[PDB]
């Protein structure tokens, strides 16, 4: 079952680090991680806008294809939507893409995978953990 | 019997990333 | 029908009077 | 057959203003318009922290009950990432949400419908109708 979604601050560093922690964690819930397509996006456009598109394309792609990609759907909007507006209300926002990301983990019942704990930790709902 | 994908350990090994990539991520 | 949709319940007029993208 | 994809701007000045020629040709166009998950959100968003919640929910509940909402999908992630990079390329500045629905229109070849030409006119590739 799916249980784990990395936000994309976690997919960047991961990419650019390969880091021990993370691959451990990795190799522990194989096949129950994911990202939002809205990740997706974000490291498409890394990819297209750096010095090597081709190459980190192609990182990117062999990333991808080895967890799920969820599409950003109706579920995941409303909630994302509910959570805006309580953070709208208690003043403390969060950027645009985390708390689509938040929302859409939300809506599936998962856990982010972040190490911005104090960020995530204010949305409501969620279940954050950090594998650095 | 779980489906799996190709390894995570062929993907950590590979050849990784030019340095630029995203060494800023641009959110709004 | 959308003709009952454009004559029923109306919104609140401050209902998104900016849109707030970020 | 989907032809045309609403944007954000499009469904609040509908929604705020009930306008007899959006009317017209929304009942010309039934089920060919839709919307994206992303505006979705946006409305949510603008019901929720509202002085009239419930009351407003209602509303975008039966706007959005009236078309079909396309999930946001890898498809849609991949037309949006490269976009930014050519808007990136070219300095030219077009908010997050815009982007994504710009690249959601651009992955199902959809004609985006706005009220704010100005905006989605420097996307290349974009096809766009102004229906105010
Ligand atoms: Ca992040
Ligand atoms: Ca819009």
């Amino acid at each position: 079952m799916l249980k784990f979604m990395l936000d994309t601050n976690t997919c960047i560093f991961t990419i650019k680090n390969k880091p021990e922690h993370i691959r451990e964690r990795f190799n522990l819930n194989t096949s129950r991680m994911c990202i939002s397509s809205i990740t997706l996006m974000e490291l498409i456009y890394g990819a297209e806008k750096s010095l090597a598109p081709e190459r980190n394309l192609a990182v990117v792609e062999g990333f991808i294809s080895r967890l799920e990609v969820l599409d950003y759907d109706t579920q995941a909007a409303i909630h994302t939507g509910q959570i805006r507006a309580e953070l709208a209300r208690k003043g403390t926002p969060v950027g645009p893409y985390d708390q689509m990301i938040a929302g859409h983990a939300g809506s599936r019942g998962l856990v982010v995978v972040t190490n911005n704990l104090r960020e995530f930790e204010r949305i409501p709902g969620i279940r954050i953990e950090d594998w650095c | 019997i779980t489906p799996v994908g190709e390894s995570w350990d062929s993907w950590f090994d590979g050849e990784g990333a030019s340095t630029d990539f995203m060494s800023t991520r641009e959110q709004p | 029908s959308w003709d009952s949709w454009f004559d029923g319940e109306g919104a609140s007029t401050d209902f998104m009077s900016t849109r707030e993208q970020p």
